[PDB]
């Protein structure tokens, strides 16, 4: 467990590792916005 | 001569987003019901009364384990029509008896007929030779041999494949244990046709893609092709030299190449079908008699063939009681075949 | 439970929101 | 009314996110309640 | 200019209508407990 | 928007990053932002692991891969690898996570705001792929950096607490390394060892003195090589041997990474020194051997004379000989006789497993350990159901050794594929036919027929 | 001290979210680059300060 | 030209009936060695103690096998991953008993086929072609590596590498299913999508091209004579093929770009087979197929079987029977 | 093209979404209720988790006669008290 002081951030800490994957999907959102030119 | 038939013919062949055709009258309802039956069964319907299995999302199965399962063995080869003598018009009871299995099998069969008729009809309208339908004869031989003839040869529909991922896996293993199907030269020719087909697909695609003429300025080379162009987009001569030097032989005739691409996987599937017709009757390639005579007399003689048979014996004994519940098998622990420790 | 989902909602919206803001502002996409 | 007002890239993004959410729910369901082995 | 109700419209809906219904059913199933 | 469509750049969107090949500023951006992604994952994943961490279950029962890496370095753990303080894990995680912000800031800046090309801005940071001297120079900076890294491992081991040593006398513990192996016959002796069974190449390293000394050698070698490449330009033979282009250099690096990935797969699978079984779980060999040990102990307690017990095949039921005569565990684990681990070694004498020590000297901790390892063998399903394929649901377990090995095999393979792709392409492009065959100059057409 | 910690940390998270959205939008935005640039300096400096504050306060709350 | 230079020019010559090349310089001796040893062993090798339990298995024709049952048998479990060349044996009789031919053959073969791939690159380069045919060949090659080298490495023994024979192949498959539940593994499933899909698309492309051949011949001659090697014009009408296929499904499901189409023909089976290989190569380290044994449970807690449980019973049969004399302890841990 | 309005026109129009922002959630909710009200069980005859066995029974309710199969299922159902 994290030190007690930080416990309120547990749900946040649970989500963070997946964030890099979000960058790959963002490339595709971006490209769609410029028509895959 | 402009009567109702010709007017209907006009309507059926309109160049629209999804072509209909006369064949569409057969194809569309039958395909729709087959897909819908499967989706409906795998989502909502049990196999508790026919197999003693959960088989739907509703019961807690996942995509790999859902199935529309075959009817109980006691149904024999009943068409199991909803208005039939078994279900008697009762939809709930019909689902519980496995009527969706025959619904899907039969509507699916008529649907495949519809699709091949569609290949013919469209070929005829557009003015091309009908080799696509011809090639589709192999899926038909497979579906008919595996889903109809095979269980018609056996005790009941129960032993047909059930429509599901894991259920199909069970079909594979059953065929190994009971039929020694990997030993069958018809199956083997099937394997050669499927893998040979995949090989041809890959090697042809890659060859075309790697003997392309530079027909544009871009480093991405897809745009440098035009559907209407007269010219070959890649060099058959360079392809030929490369393969002649790499592998010793090469294609030189493109027409023969493409025909061969039809011939290989189509012929493979047809051969597999023939072997399954044999298995409908338990007419197996199970043993080599010479092997068995030698092995029975000589306790030091061992081949991969005898080893595989011991595996099959394990499969039959350990899977039968739950896989064939109508037989009410009770195999006491002490009769179960086992090697040391395991 | 709702917390984790809330996080992934703001975090998840962050990316598309950037593209949207630039698209509206005729930015250098 | 007329096609165009809602940009296609946004439609694809929202639809995609929806797809991700539902499949996510199904994977959660693999670990809870029926089919969970528990 | 363009029609609305076509053969294509019908095909599209015969697939899409049951699909969304089914997906709602399967979603509810995820909260069923033995 | 310079070069950001297919018509101007020559590359479709799905090969869009190839538009960056000659745009040093933006390419710098991509690299720095990617580094940011890596560091981000390290931080975030560490904090996730720590949040889910129960200090009194073994790490390997909890799906941890980064905490084991930290604990191996001697941080947070004590005798036998028990967690005594989780604070260093927290520190490692938070610090990586914060650094990732700095990296990403730089990456985004260079990628969309800064100079798109660096050459006009600075001769120092600017480069042409085809400038061999500049390439060897940047290469040199980076070699010095790597050397420093290896030396940081050394400094940890020798001056800042030491490392976790599964082989420590009296039981595994954190230990300061005072006498690193400097002798080149040992160090490079590992390099010339066969990779086959009982030898195992560099994967066979089984003590921290060798590990540390090895890192001293690699540190000095990398710094020296870095200096060498800063001070020189490629010799004629090298010039005629290689393709000199960005895509070529990338392909070379892909080959290197693939090789390294296969290597790491084998390391995590077989090695129990730099991947301590306390943190990662037992190796496959280890757990198999441990089963044998477990039943020898049980049956011998029952009164069995395990040395003379003939199994069904005629080979010893518990004990047999290796093809060179050493006493080893029997049954299928006969394959794993090269296994070595601190719980087993006290039973080993000059000719292998010793019957007297077996009969008289097996301690309760050895029995415990062998049970533990036998029942945490690296077998399990994709949905993390522990045990053989036929085991029922109940135990939520897939060994970290399996996760790491499988992941790195998949990655190494795809990286070999990438090497072939980019090497082949680099050749074709340097020669000028990567876009296809010239209809008016088809080479085969000017060649004599084969027959 | 605990309250100061809690507020500093929440502040850091919020500010990080603000920077994560605003920095790439600003960098790629045509108009108003001067005010944005200033704001990015300000935000970066404050961000660093907050990391250091949380770092220090950590040892007085745990 | 000096001698070394002439030799180099011959080796890399584009005019040899079969291309040699530098990769070929390694490929040729290795493939010959494996081939010659394999033929002699297949016909004449005595039985081999594959599982190291002094229970020799006969693989050769002269020792009671036919083409279907015959094999070159994997090396002994007593050997494990140890390198066992001829010169490590006290005698050829020993070498043979312990399964030495297997190691000789698979090592020479894997090297030689690796060189075959390289050689495909090399000739592509000498001929001014694009280079990626070799990448396609990486798919079957990786698969051979998986079953001959990676799986043994993971399991700790060449005795668990695939046997060089037909029935031995089936044995390997059945045991693999018992030990890894490969059918329930998504990488194997992608493999099947890859080969079924490949066969499908092969037939499809064959049939469409054949359907759209342009009339160039009479009825009393093969249509094949309507194509001549090296003619400049395409031999079928792709616009017609697409007109057909786009109407068979819908317009935007058919390819109108030949380059795109052929790329797809390359990619689908190649990627699928890459995953097949990775399935074997990761199950090598015992990360196995999905396990849903007793996943479905009723309100009291009774197990409600699914098709996954029936699969489990079959797998149990295989498991308890395989290598019936080789296990002394309750868990099969490799 | 074949005459019908291009899909990309349709699904980027305001009207499409005015209709479908109602029709799509409505169908989804209907499917949910189909399960949540328990109707699905009764329509298809799927056992609820408490209806596979009676309290002390451990034998599957396997159908064993073709023509009286319906009555057998009814009897099995009655046996769950
Ligand atoms: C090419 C592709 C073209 C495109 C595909 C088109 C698909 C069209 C769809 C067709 C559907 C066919 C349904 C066949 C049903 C069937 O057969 O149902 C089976 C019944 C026979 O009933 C069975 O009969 C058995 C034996 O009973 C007999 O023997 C018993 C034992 O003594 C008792 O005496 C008993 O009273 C007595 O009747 C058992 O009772 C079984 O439970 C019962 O199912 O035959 C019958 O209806 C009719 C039998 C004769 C006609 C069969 C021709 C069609 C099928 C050919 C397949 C060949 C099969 C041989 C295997 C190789
Ligand atoms: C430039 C080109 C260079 C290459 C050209 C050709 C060079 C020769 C070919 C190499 C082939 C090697 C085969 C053997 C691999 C192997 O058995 O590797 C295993 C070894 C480790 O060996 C093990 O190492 C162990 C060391 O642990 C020992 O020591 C430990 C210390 O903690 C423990 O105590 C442990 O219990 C104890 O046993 C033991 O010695 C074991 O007996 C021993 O088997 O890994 C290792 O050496 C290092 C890892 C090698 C990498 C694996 C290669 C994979 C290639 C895949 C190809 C894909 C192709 C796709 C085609 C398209
Ligand atoms: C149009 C394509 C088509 C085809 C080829 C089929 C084919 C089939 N359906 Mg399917 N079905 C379809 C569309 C189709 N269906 C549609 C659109 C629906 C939704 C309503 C269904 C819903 C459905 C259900 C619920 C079931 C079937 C079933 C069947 C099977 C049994 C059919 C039968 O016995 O008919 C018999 C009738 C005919 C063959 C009609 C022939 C017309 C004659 C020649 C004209 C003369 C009639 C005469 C004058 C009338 C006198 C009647 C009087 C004495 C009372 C068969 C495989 C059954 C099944 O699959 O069981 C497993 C089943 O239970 N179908
Ligand atoms: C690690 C993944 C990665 C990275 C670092 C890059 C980086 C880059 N890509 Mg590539 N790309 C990728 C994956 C990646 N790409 C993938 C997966 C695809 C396939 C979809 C592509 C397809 C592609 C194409 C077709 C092109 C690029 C181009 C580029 C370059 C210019 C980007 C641009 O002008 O956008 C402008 C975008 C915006 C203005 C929107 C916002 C962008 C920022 C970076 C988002 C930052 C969000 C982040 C959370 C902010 C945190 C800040 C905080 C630290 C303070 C840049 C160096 C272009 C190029 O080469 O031009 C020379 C180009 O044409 N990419
Ligand atoms: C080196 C890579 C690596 C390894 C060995 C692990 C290992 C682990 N992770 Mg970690 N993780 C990683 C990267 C890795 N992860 C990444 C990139 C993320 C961000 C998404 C995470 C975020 C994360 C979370 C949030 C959690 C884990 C957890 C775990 C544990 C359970 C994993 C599991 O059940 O997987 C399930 C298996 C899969 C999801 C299968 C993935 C199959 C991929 C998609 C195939 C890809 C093939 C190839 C790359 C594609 C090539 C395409 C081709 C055409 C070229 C296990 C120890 C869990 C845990 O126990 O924590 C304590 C957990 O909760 N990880
Ligand atoms: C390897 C990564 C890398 C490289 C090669 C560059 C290179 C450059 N940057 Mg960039 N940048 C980076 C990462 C990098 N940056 C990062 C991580 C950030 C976020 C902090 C930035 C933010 C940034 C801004 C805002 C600007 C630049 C600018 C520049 C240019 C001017 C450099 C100069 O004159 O410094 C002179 C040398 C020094 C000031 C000494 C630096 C002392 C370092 C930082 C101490 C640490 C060294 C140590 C080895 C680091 C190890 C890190 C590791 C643990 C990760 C130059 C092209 C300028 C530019 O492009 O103008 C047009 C500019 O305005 N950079
Ligand atoms: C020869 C290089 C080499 C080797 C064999 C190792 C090996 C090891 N390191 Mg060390 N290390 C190195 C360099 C190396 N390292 C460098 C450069 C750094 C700074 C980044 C470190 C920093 C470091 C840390 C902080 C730690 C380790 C740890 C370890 C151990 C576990 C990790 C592992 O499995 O890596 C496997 C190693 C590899 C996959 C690399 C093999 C490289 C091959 C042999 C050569 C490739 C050369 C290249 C392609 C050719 C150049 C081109 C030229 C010919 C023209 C393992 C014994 C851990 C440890 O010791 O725990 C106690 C640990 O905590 N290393
Ligand atoms: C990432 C690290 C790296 C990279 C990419 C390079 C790259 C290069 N080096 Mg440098 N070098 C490095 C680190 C590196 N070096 C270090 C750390 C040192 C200190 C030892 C040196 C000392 C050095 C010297 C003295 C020279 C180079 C030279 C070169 C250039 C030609 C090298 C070559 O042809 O290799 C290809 C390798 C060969 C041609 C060797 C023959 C082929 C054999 C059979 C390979 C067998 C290896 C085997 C498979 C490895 C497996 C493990 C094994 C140990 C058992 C090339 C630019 C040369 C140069 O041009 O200088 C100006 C040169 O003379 N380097
Ligand atoms: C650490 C931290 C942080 C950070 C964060 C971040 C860094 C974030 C990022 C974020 C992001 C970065 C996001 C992104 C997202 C994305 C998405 C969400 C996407 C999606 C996509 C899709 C859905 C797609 C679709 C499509 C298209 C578009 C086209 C084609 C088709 C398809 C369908 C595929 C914060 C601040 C919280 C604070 C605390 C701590
Ligand atoms: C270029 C480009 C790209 C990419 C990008 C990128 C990749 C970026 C990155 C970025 C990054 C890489 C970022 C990062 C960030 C980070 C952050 C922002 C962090 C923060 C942190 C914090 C805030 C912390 C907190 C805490 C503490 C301190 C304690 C404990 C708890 C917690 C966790 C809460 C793309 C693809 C889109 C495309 C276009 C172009
Ligand atoms: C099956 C088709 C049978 C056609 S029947 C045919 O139909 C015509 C109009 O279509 C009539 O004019 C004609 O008199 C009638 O014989
Ligand atoms: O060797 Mn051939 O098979 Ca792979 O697990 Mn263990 O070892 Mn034996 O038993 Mn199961
Ligand atoms: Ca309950
Ligand atoms: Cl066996
Ligand atoms: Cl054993
Ligand atoms: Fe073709
Ligand atoms: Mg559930």
């Amino acid at each position: 467990k994290l030190p007690e002081a930080y416990a309120i951030f547990d749900p946040l800490v649970d989500v963070l590792p997946v964030i890099p994957v979000l960058f790959l999907a963002l490339a595709f959102v971006w490209q769609a916005a410029v028509g895959f030119r | 001569e402009r009567g109702w038939f010709d007017i209907l013919d006009d309507w059926l062949k309109r160049d629209r987003f999804v072509f209909v055709g006369w064949s569409g009258i057969l194809l569309f309802p039958c395909a729709y019901l087959a897909l819908g039956g499967w989706l409906t069964g795998t989502t909502f319907v049990t196999s508790w009364y026919t197999h003693g299995l959960a088989s739907s999302y509703l019961e807690g199965c996942n995509f790999l384990t859902v199935a529309v399962s075959t009817p109980a063995n006691s149904m024999g080869h009943s068409l199991l029509l909803l208005w039939g003598p078994e279900a008697q018009g009762d939809f709930t009871r019909w689902c519980q008896l496995g009527g969706l299995w025959t619904f899907i099998a039969l509507h699916g069969a008529f649907g495949l007929i519809g699709f091949m008729l569609r290949q013919f009809e469209i070929a005829r309208l557009v003015g091309v030779r009908p080799y696509n339908a011809i090639a589709f004869s192999a899926p038909i031989a497979v579906f008919v041999s595996v889903f109809l003839i095979y269980p018609l040869g056996q005790s009941s529909w129960f032993f047909a494949p059930s429509f599901g991922v894991a259920a199909i896996f069970r079909f594979l293993l059953f065929f190994q244990g009971f039929h020694n199907w990997t030993l069958n030269p018809f199956h083997m020719m099937g394997v050669a046709g499927v893998l040979g087909g995949a090989l041809l697909c890959a090697i042809h695609g890659a060859t075309v893609e790697n003997t392309l003429f530079q027909d544009g300025e871009g480093a991405s080379t897809f745009r440098a092709f035009n559907p209407t162009q007269a010219e070959e987009t890649y060099s058959m001569v360079t392809a030929n030299r490369f393969w002649s030097q790499i592998f010793g032989i090469a294609f030189s005739n493109k027409r023969w190449l493409h025909f061969f691409m039809l011939f290989v996987p189509v012929t493979g599937l047809w051969m597999s079908a023939i072997g399954v017709v044999g298995l409908a009757l338990n007419l197996r390639s199970y043993d080599f008699i010479s092997q068995e005579i030698r092995a029975a007399e000589d306790p030091e003689f061992e081949t991969f063939y005898t080893k595989n048979l011991l595996l099959n014996e394990g499969i039959r004994a350990w899977m039968a009681p739950q896989d064939q519940p109508h037989e009410n098998f009770v195999f006491p622990e002490e009769v179960l075949p086992r090697g040391n420790a395991l | 439970v709702i917390a984790q989902l809330t996080m992934i909602a703001m975090i998840g919206i962050a990316g598309p929101m950037i593209i949207f803001l630039l698209a509206v502002r005729r930015g250098n996409l | 009314s007329e096609g165009g007002r809602i940009p296609l890239w946004i439609v694809a993004t929202v639809a995609g996110m929806g797809v991700i959410v539902i499949v996510g729910l199904f994977f959660y369901g693999a670990y809870a309640g029926l089919g969970s082995s528990l | 200019s363009y029609p609305i109700f076509t053969v294509r419209w019908v095909a599209v809906h015969t697939l899409a209508v049951p699909t969304i219904f089914f997906l709602g059913a399967i979603a509810a199933m995820q909260f069923i407990q033995r | 928007a310079t070069n950001r469509d297919q018509e101007s750049s020559g590359f479709a969107w799905w090969a869009g990053n190839a538009r960056l090949i000659n745009l040093s500023g933006k390419l710098l951006g991509a690299h720095v932002a990617h580094a940011g992604l890596i560091v981000f994952w390290a931080g975030a994943m560490t904090l996730f692991e720590l949040a889910h961490f129960i200090p009194e279950k073994p790490m390997y029962e909890q799906g941890l891969i980064l905490i084991p890496h930290i604990a191996t370095l001697g941080w947070g753990v004590g005798p036998g690898g028990e967690v005594v303080d989780t604070f260093p894990f927290f520190v490692v995680g938070v610090v990586h996570l914060i650094s990732s912000a700095v990296l990403g800031f730089g990456g985004v800046y260079h990628a969309i705001r800064g100079p798109e090309t660096l050459e006009e801005y600075s001769s120092f940071f600017g480069y042409d792929w085809k400038d061999k001297n500049k390439m060897t120079t940047i290469l040199g900076f980076h070699l010095i950096v790597l050397g420093i890294g290896a030396l940081l491992l050394v400094a940890k081991a020798m001056f800042f607490g030491g490392l976790y040593d599964t082989w420590a006398p009296g039981g595994g513990d954190v230990r300061v390394i005072t006498n690193p192996t400097l002798d080149p016959r040992v160090i490079f002796g590992y390099l010339l060892k066969s990779p086959f069974g009982g030898e195992g190449w560099i994967v066979s390293v089984n003590n921290l003195e060798d590990v540390v000394g090895g890192h001293i050698w690699i540190g000095l070698i990398c710094i020296a090589g870095g200096i060498w490449h800063i001070l020189t330009t490629p010799f004629g033979w090298a010039r005629r041997a290689f393709i000199w282009s960005g895509e070529a250099y990338l392909s070379y690096s892909l080959g290197a990474l693939s090789m390294m990935g296969f290597i790491a797969t084998c390391f995590v699978w077989f090695n129990n020194t730099v991947y301590p079984s306390e943190f990662y779980g037992p190796t496959g060999p280890e757990a198999s051997q441990a089963q044998a040990m477990t039943f020898l102990i049980r049956d011998q307690k029952l009164g069995a004379n395990v040395g003379s017990a003939q199994g069904p095949t005629g080979l010893g039921k518990y004990l047999m000989r290796s093809p060179t005569g050493e006493i080893i565990f029997g049954g299928e684990t006969m394959r794993f006789w090269d296994f070595r681990g601190p719980w087993l070694e006290p039973l080993r004498g000059p000719n292998g497993l010793d019957l007297n020590k077996i009969k008289n000297d097996i301690q309760p901790w050895q029995e415990r350990r062998a049970a533990e390892y036998m029942t945490h063998a690296p077998l399990g399903s994709l949905n993390s159901v522990g045990g053989v394929a036929t085991e029922i649901n109940s135990v939520n377990f897939v060994s970290p050794r399996s996760w790491l090995a499988t992941s790195h095999f998949v990655l190494a393979f795809f990286f070999l594929v990438g090497h072939l792709w980019h090497a082949g392409r680099a050749r074709a492009a340097a020669a000028g036919f990567e876009k296809g065959i010239d209809r008016e100059s088809e080479p085969v057409l000017s060649m004599p027929s084969l027959d | 001290m605990t309250i100061l910690f809690q507020l500093a940390l929440a502040a850091l998270v919020i500010l990080s979210f603000v920077m994560v959205i605003g920095v790439p939008v600003a960098y790629a935005s045509p108009q108003d680059w001067d005010r944005s640039k200033q704001l990015i300096f300000l935000g970066s400096g404050l961000w660093i300060a907050l990391v250091l504050v949380v770092g220090v306060l950590n040892f007085f709350v745990v | 030209a000096n001698l070394w230079e002439r030799f180099c020019n011959w080796v890399t010559s584009t005019d040899n009936r079969l291309y040699v090349g530098w990769f070929g310089v390694i490929m040729i001796p290795t493939l010959l060695a494996a081939t010659i040893c394999f033929v002699i062993a297949f016909i004449a090798a005595p039985p081999v103690d594959i599982d190291g339990i002094r229970e020799p298995v006969s693989g050769s024709l002269l020792y009671g096998n036919n083409i279907i049952t015959g094999a070159v048998v994997p090396s002994s479990n007593a050997i494990g991953l140890h390198f066992y060349p001829i010169w490590e044996a006290a005698s050829l009789d020993e070498w043979l008993y312990n399964g030495g031919p297997y190691q000789l053959i698979i090592f020479h073969f894997l090297l030689g086929a690796s060189c075959y791939m390289g050689r495909q690159w090399e000739l592509s380069y000498r001929l001014g072609m694009r280079p990626w045919i070799c990448v396609a060949y990486s798919a079957p090659l990786a698969s051979a590596f998986a079953v001959f080298l990676i799986y043994p490495i993971g399991q700790g023994s060449f005795s668990d590498g695939m046997p060089l024979g037909i029935s031995g192949t089936f044995n390997f498959m059945i045991v693999f299913q018992a030990e890894h539940n490969i059918l329930m593994h998504p990488f194997h499933q992608l493999g099947v999508a890859g080969v079924f899909g490949g066969a499908l698309f092969c037939a499809m492309h064959g049939s469409l091209v054949t359907s759209s051949l342009i009339r160039e011949t009479t009825e009393t001659e093969s249509a094949n004579y309507g194509y001549k090697f090296g003619q400049e014009e395409e031999t079928y009408n792709i616009v017609a093929a697409h007109g057909y296929f786009g109407r068979l499904i819908f317009q935007y499901a058919s390819f109108n770009n030949s380059r795109s189409l052929h790329f797809f023909l390359a990619a689908w089976p190649v990627v699928g087979v890459w995953f097949a290989a990775l399935g074997i190569s990761t199950m090598a380290f015992n990360l196995n197929g999905f396990n849903f044994n007793h996943s479905v449970i009723d309100a009291k807690g009774n197990v409600i079987n699914t098709w996954a449980d029936i699969i489990n019973r079959a797998n149990l049969g295989m498991e308890v029977m395989h290598e019936r004399n080789a296990h002394n302890f309750p868990l099969d841990l490799a | 093209t074949t005459g019908e309005r291009p899909f990309s026109d349709i699904i980027t129009s305001v009207r499409y979404w005015v209709i479908h922002s109602i029709t799509i959630p409505a169908l989804f909710i209907a499917g949910w209720l189909f399960v949540s009200t328990g109707l699905a069980y009764d329509v298809f005859g799927t056992p609820r988790p408490d209806s596979y066995y009676a309290q002390e029974q451990r034998s599957i309710p396997l159908v064993t006669d073709r023509f009286e199969a319906k009555q057998q299922v009814e009897t099995f159902l009655e046996q769950l008290k």
